[PDB]
This record gives structure tokens, C-alpha cells and sequence, in this order.
């Protein structure tokens, strides 16, 4: 179905320490209160358009959601960005991949089915060993990661940020600024992605909202930290903020 | 400061449209530089006397 | 007689502080300026230079590129400067195209294998190929694109194989008319004219701060001194100041603070990673307060 | 009074010199003229620059 | 009046430093040149208004 984006998808700009000031960028952004997709994978991966960049969050409980796949054809015809988390090592590769019939990280795990082939690629990257959640287990969920992927000129700039919740109807109302993780020159036209879900089916919700070009003014507290922002075309009132560079209008 | 549009300010032409239509970016937003900082100096003149 | 304001006290630095990542290696240039194949320039290459120590007087002075080129940035800073990273984009094109690897610059091979962005900063390095690349009975190894539907962005790889349809019939892979392929190639001889000769070019493209720097030029380090005003150098961003202990958190991926005016508010030392504040030394109006000239001259 | 395309002037990798004033080589197919004037000569290479 | 130092008027950067430290002379006088006339004439609106 569908929900209201509750104050999400702002992300630092840059990466300038600025403190007790508002500051006003242009960038894309996720505009406020915009409706944002609401997918279940219970008793789906379907493919959406990638456009102007891509907005993705999902809550999790067993670790369902572990992978991307971005690209134009997805069919060893051109090229496509891959990123698999196996629970190990976060592997991110640029190959002409070939695509299976229904990708999935299935489980412990005996199955790697996302791709049958690996020819003609320019680019590869392996992260550090660690752990991760492989059971399918039941409840609340606890933490909540929201990702930016978009492509500029090139380079695609992935932001990230998590955090516990105690929540499973909606998003949590409140504020958090996604800080940026990844920067990776893979020069690919990029027009649908599809994510990637861990079968067993799962329990897990994920998020596909898009970015625009949107003007935000964000404030920066005496910590360094962004804790309050106005999408400046939301309406008059929010234009009259950015007009006066304040979140309080006499 | 209508009449001030009519200024070429330096710039090939004083109609924004005609510079864009004609020529590609590199030169051409030198040439929009040019008329915008006349224009400019013209709506500060306007205001100052006002 | 009266009181004039008349010139401002500047305190002037004492001694120059220079910092640059503690990094013992050389970036690998020879590598790919001295390569035994280059790509081709509808599959260009494009080698990540990272974590090392470049040296930039070496490629500028030596007397034997063709061209040398830059944007943003000019030749004899390069030492001083530091990036983030350095892209080298590696390919073989014909000499008379060598015009065409340009920012603002438009033709078949701008638009269709090799586009650069319109505010680029870095160098367009190439030097002739006749007599490395080039073969007789020609060099068919190299091919670019004569045909593509639309144009490309800047930094696109199109590596794609797919025919081209010049008209509403579908070809599916069929060589016939409104049906050609986009791949075309050069036949270079070492009999052939010069702007008919293989040239190599790599596009050296670079990253101003933004982020911890991996690839500065060669200079030494000095050590830092707190509490006085210094000409510092930080990753190539210099300036004079007082260089003081802060209480300002930095998120790690932070690593220069900015004021109002953009001016370095902070920096965190690539060495070391703690934060320092940036105070410009004590400065202030000099004033005269004196009697009328026809009274006395003491001021 | 006729249609011109000058994309096949331009691309067409035979001229020694391809050099516009007052108009872009890529805006031509867009703009239109009351009259056009072709010049021709032949001249020494040096002197291409005169 | 600050917020003005923080305009590249044309400049690729407002930072001076930043300009000095990257380009040698030749070029740099002109985007300095740049900066110099933006921002003297910053001063001169706002003494114009006090
Ligand atoms: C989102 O779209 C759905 C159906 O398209 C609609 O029912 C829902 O009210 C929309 N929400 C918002 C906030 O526009
Ligand atoms: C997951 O796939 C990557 C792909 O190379 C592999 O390196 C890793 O070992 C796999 N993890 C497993 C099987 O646990
Ligand atoms: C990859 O490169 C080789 C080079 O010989 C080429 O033959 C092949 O068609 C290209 N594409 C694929 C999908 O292998
Ligand atoms: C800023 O950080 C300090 C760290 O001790 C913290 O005590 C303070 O509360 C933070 N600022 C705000 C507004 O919470
Ligand atoms: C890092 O910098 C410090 C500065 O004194 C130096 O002692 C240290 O050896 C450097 N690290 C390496 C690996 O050289
Ligand atoms: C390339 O090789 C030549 C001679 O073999 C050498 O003089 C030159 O310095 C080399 N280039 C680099 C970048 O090492
Ligand atoms: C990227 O691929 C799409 C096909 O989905 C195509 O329409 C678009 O023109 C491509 N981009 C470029 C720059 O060619
Ligand atoms: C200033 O100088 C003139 C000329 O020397 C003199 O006549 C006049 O008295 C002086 N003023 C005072 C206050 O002494």
C-alpha cells in the first residue's frame, strides 16, 4: 500500500561541520510529507523505476532485506551495480550480470541465487568480516535503516542511518539526518532497481520513496548535529521560513 | 529602468532570449554575465533614488 | 587637532606550519602512462589512485607529452595540493580528436564515448602513440562508437553492443540499410598522417577536500604549535591564525568546519585526529590622538 | 529560400577549419536567416588565420 | 554583509586562499579580480544604506 513520509530522507549535504546555524542548500532530497510505498514480503521484490535518485528505508527484525540491484536492462546486456550482504562480507561488484529467474538470499544459508554469471566487469569491492541476523524470528521490530542511493555525474553516493524503534504499523515520528557511508565511481546509466529479500516467507516491510530537486533549510544545533528542517516548496508557510532564514515568523 | 533593458551592456545582444538561442553555454554565460551585472547596477541605481 | 583612525595593527605569523598525511608510499603513475595495452576509448579505463604520495613535477616537466592541460587547478600548485582520490581515465583516440576531450566541447566522440563535466577540474595528459600502438596493415583493436541514440553525460561508460536502428525497422543483429552497427574502428599505420596517428591520452581527474586525503604531493610535514599565530597549512588549505584546543565533536566523516563567511572555522589534523579552532590572530584599528601640528608633534 | 542542416557541414570530420562568430555550430539547426552569403576562395594555409 | 563572503561572483570559489593555493598568477589576478569587484561593491550598497 502506501504511507505518509513523517519527516524522513534529509541527509547531510556535505561533509562541513557547522554549528547553531541554518543553513540553506539545494539538493535531492525527499520531500516532506510525500507519499512513500509500502511493501510487504509475507505469504515482494517487484522492480520500480530508478530516477532523480531513490529513497529507501526498511524495518527489520531477521535481517530480510540484504541486497540491491541497480542497472537499465538487468539482463547481461549492459552493465549493473550489485550489492549482496551474505552476513559476513558486504560484497559490492559492477558486472553484466545475469540474473536468475527470482534473486534471493534464501536460508542456515544453502543458497546463493541472484546471479548465474559474471563476465566483462570493470569493478569490484569486498568490506570487513562481521556477523549478522540469519534465523527468521517473530516480533516488534528494533532497529530501523534508511538508505539514500542516488547518481550524479558518475559517482553513486549512498547515505545511511540506523536506529532503534519500538514500532511495526508506520514510520516513528520524530527527526533523524542521514549521514553519507559510500562513494563509488561506476559511471552506469541507472533506470530500474530492484531490491533483494531473504526467503526462507519473511516478515519484514521496506520503503521506496523518490528524490526531487527541492530547496531545504536545515538546522544545525550547538552540537553539530541537524535537528530540525523546512522543506521550502511543503507551502506558503515554509517558503515564508526560508524567506526569513527562521524557524519563527513574527 | 524599463529603458534599461534596451542595453547591450557590452554583451552581442540586450535580448536575453536572442543570446540564449544562438549560442552554446561556454561564451554564452559570459555574455549573460555581462547584462546581468548591468541590469543589476541599474536596480541598485533605482533603488538608491528611491 | 583631533583623533584619526589611520592604519591597523596585524600581528604577522612567526613560523609556518605545514601538515600532510603520514603516508610512505609512491602513487603508482608508472603504471599506467607506461601500460602495455591501453583501452579503447568506447570501454575507457578508469584506475582509482589512492593512499600514496604523487609527484607531479615529474609528469609536467618531462619533455614528452603532446599535450598537458589543466583545469581548476594549475601545473605548479599540484605539489601542494591534496585530494580525497584520483581518477586516471585511460584510452587511445586519434590525434585530430584530441581537441574534443574538453569540457563545453561537443563532436561525435564527446557526445557519444567520452563526456567530460562542464565544471571539471583536473588534466587532459596525451602524447602520440605511432609508434607503440599502431601496426601495419593497421591497428583494429581500437573502436569507438559512431552511433547512439541520445548523448552521453559526463563520465557514462556505454560499453553496450546493441545495433543500431537508423529507421523504424527492427534489425536484430542484421547489417543492411536504416541497420548499421555502432561500433566502428581506426585503421592506424605508421604510413598515415598525423592527425591520423594513435595517441594516448589519460584524463587525470581530481577531488578537492571533502573528505580524509589519501594522495597529497611531496612535502614534508612539520610539527604543530598551539597558542600562537601561525601560517598553517592543512591538506593544502592554507591561512594564518591561532591554532587553539576545541570542545567541537566532529562525526567522523567531518573534516573541516566552516563560519558564516566560509572561512575555516576548524580543522581536524590528518595525523592525529583531534579538532583545533581557528582563531585569525588579534588584529585592530590604530588610531592617532593628537594635538594640531602648530602645537607639538607629540602624538 | 531553402532548408539547410548544418550538423553534416559540422560533423563531417573533412574541414581544416570549422569557426563561428556571433552564433554556436550547434544552434544552427534552430536558427533561421533572411539571406545567407557563401564567400568562396582559395588562399595560401598561412594565411587561413588572416 | 558577512554573508556576502561567502559569493563566488563568477569566481570558481569564494575562498581566496583557497584560489591562491591552487592557481599560479596569471589566471588567479582575474578570478581574484572577480571577488575584488563583488565584494567592494557589497561595501559600497551597504554604506550606501547606513
Ligand atoms: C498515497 O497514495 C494512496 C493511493 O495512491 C492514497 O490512498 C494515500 O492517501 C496517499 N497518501 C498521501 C499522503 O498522499
Ligand atoms: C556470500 O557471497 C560472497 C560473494 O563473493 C562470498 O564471498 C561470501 O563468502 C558469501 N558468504 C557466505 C557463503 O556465507
Ligand atoms: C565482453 O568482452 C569480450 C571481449 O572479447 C567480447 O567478445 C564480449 O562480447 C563482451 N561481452 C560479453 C557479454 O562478454
Ligand atoms: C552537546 O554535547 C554535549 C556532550 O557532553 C551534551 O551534554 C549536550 O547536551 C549536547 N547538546 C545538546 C543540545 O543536547
Ligand atoms: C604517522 O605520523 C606520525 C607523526 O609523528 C609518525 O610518527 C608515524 O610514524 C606516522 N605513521 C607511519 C605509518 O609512518
Ligand atoms: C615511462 O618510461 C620512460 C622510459 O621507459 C621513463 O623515462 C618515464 O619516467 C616513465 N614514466 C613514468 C610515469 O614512470
Ligand atoms: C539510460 O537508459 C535509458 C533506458 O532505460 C535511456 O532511455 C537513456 O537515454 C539512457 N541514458 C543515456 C544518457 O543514454
Ligand atoms: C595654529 O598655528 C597658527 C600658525 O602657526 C597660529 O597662528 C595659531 O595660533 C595656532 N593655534 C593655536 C591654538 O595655537
Amino acid at each position: 500500500a502506501y504511507t505518509n513520509s513523517f519527516t524522513r530522507g534529509v541527509y547531510y549535504p556535505d561533509k562541513v561541520f557547522r554549528s547553531s546555524v541554518l543553513h540553506s542548500t539545494q539538493d535531492l532530497f525527499l520531500p516532506f510529507f510525500s507519499n512513500v510505498t509500502w511493501f510487504h514480503a509475507i505469504h515482494d521484490n517487484p522492480v520500480l523505476p530508478f530516477n532523480d535518485g531513490v529513497y529507501f528505508a526498511s524495518t527489520e527484525k531477521s535481517n530480510i532485506i540484504r541486497g540491491w540491484i541497480f542497472g537499465t536492462t538487468l539482463d547481461s546486456k549492459t552493465q549493473s551495480l550489485l550489492i549482496v550482504n551474505n552476513a559476513t562480507n558486504v560484497v559490492i561488484k559492477v558486472c553484466e550480470f545475469q540474473f536468475c529467474n527470482d534473486p534471493f538470499l534464501g536460508v542456515m544459508e544453502s543458497e546463493f541465487r541472484v546471479y548465474s554469471s559474471a563476465n566483462n566487469c570493470t569493478f569490484e569491492y569486498v568490506s570487513q568480516p562481521f556477523l549478522m541476523d540469519l534465523e527468521g524470528k517473530q516480533g516488534n521490530f528494533k532497529n530501523l535503516r534508511e538508505f539514500v542511493f542516488k547518481n550524479i555525474d558518475g559517482y553513486f553516493k549512498i547515505y545511511s542511518k540506523h536506529t532503534p524503534i519500538n514500532l511495526v504499523r508506520d514510520l516513528p515520528q520524530g527527526f533523524s539526518a542521514l549521514e553519507p557511508l559510500v562513494d563509488l565511481p561506476i559511471g552506469i546509466n541507472i533506470t530500474r532497481f530492484q531490491t533483494l529479500l531473504a526467503l526462507h516467507a519473511g516478515a519484514a516491510a521496506y520503503y521506496v520513496g523518490y528524490l526531487q530537486p527541492r530547496t531545504f533549510l536545515l538546522k544545525y544545533n550547538e552540537n553539530g548535529t541537524i535537528t530540525d528542517a523546512v522543506d521550502c516548496a511543503l507551502d506558503p508557510l515554509s517558503e515564508t521560513k526560508c524567506t526569513l532564514k527562521s524557524f519563527t515568523v513574527e | 529602468l524599463v529603458k534599461q533593458l534596451s542595453s547591450n551592456f557590452g554583451a552581442i545582444s540586450s535580448v536575453l532570449n536572442d543570446i540564449l538561442s544562438r549560442l552554446d553555454k561556454v561564451e554564452a554565460e559570459v555574455q549573460i554575465d555581462r547584462l546581468i551585472t548591468g541590469r543589476l547596477q541599474s536596480l541598485q541605481t533605482y533603488v538608491t533614488q528611491q | 587637532k583631533g583623533i584619526y583612525q589611520t592604519s591597523n595593527f596585524r600581528v604577522q605569523p612567526t613560523e609556518s606550519i605545514v601538515r600532510f598525511p603520514n603516508i610512505t608510499n609512491l602513487c603508482p603513475f608508472g603504471e599506467v602512462f607506461n601500460a602495455t595495452r591501453f583501452a579503447s576509448v568506447y570501454a575507457w579505463n578508469r584506475k582509482r589512485i589512492s593512499n600514496c604520495v604523487a609527484d607531479y613535477s615529474v609528469l609536467y616537466n618531462s619533455a614528452s607529452f603532446s599535450t598537458f592541460k589543466c583545469y581548476g587547478v594549475s601545473p605548479t600548485k599540484l605539489n601542494d595540493l591534496c585530494f580525497t582520490n584520483v581518477y586516471a581515465d585511460s584510452f587511445v583516440i586519434r590525434g585530430d580528436e584530441v581537441r574534443q576531450i574538453a569540457p563545453g566541447q561537443t563532436g561525435k566522440i564527446a557526445d557519444y564515448n567520452y563526456k567530460l563535466p562542464d565544471d571539471f577540474t583536473g588534466c587532459v595528459i596525451a602524447w602520440n602513440s605511432n609508434n607503440l600502438d599502431s601496426k601495419v596493415g593497421g591497428n583494429y583493436n581500437y573502436l569507438y562508437r559512431l552511433f547512439r541514440k541520445s548523448n552521453l553525460k559526463p563520465f557514462e561508460r556505454d560499453i553496450s553492443t546493441e545495433i543500431y536502428q537508423a529507421g523504424s525497422t527492427p534489425c536484430n543483429g542484421v547489417e543492411g540499410f536504416n541497420c548499421y552497427f555502432p561500433l566502428q574502428s581506426y585503421g592506424f599505420q605508421p604510413t598515415n598522417g598525423v592527425g591520423y596517428q594513435p595517441y594516448r591520452v589519460v584524463v587525470l581527474s581530481f577531488e578537492l577536500l571533502h573528505a580524509p586525503a589519501t594522495v597529497c604531493g611531496p612535502k614534508k610535514s612539520t610539527n604543530l604549535v598551539k597558542n600562537k599565530c601561525v601560517n598553517f597549512n592543512f591538506n593544502g588549505l592554507t591561512g594564518t591564525g591561532v591554532l587553539t584546543e576545541s570542545n567541537k565533536k566532529f562525526l567522523p566523516f567531518q573534516q573541516f568546519g566552516r563560519d558564516i563567511a566560509d572561512t575555516t572555522d576548524a580543522v581536524r589534523d590528518p595525523q592525529t585526529l583531534e579538532i583545533l579552532d581557528i582563531t585569525p590572530c588579534s588584529f585592530g584599528g590604530v588610531s592617532v590622538i593628537t594635538p594640531g601640528t602648530n602645537t607639538s608633534n607629540q602624538v
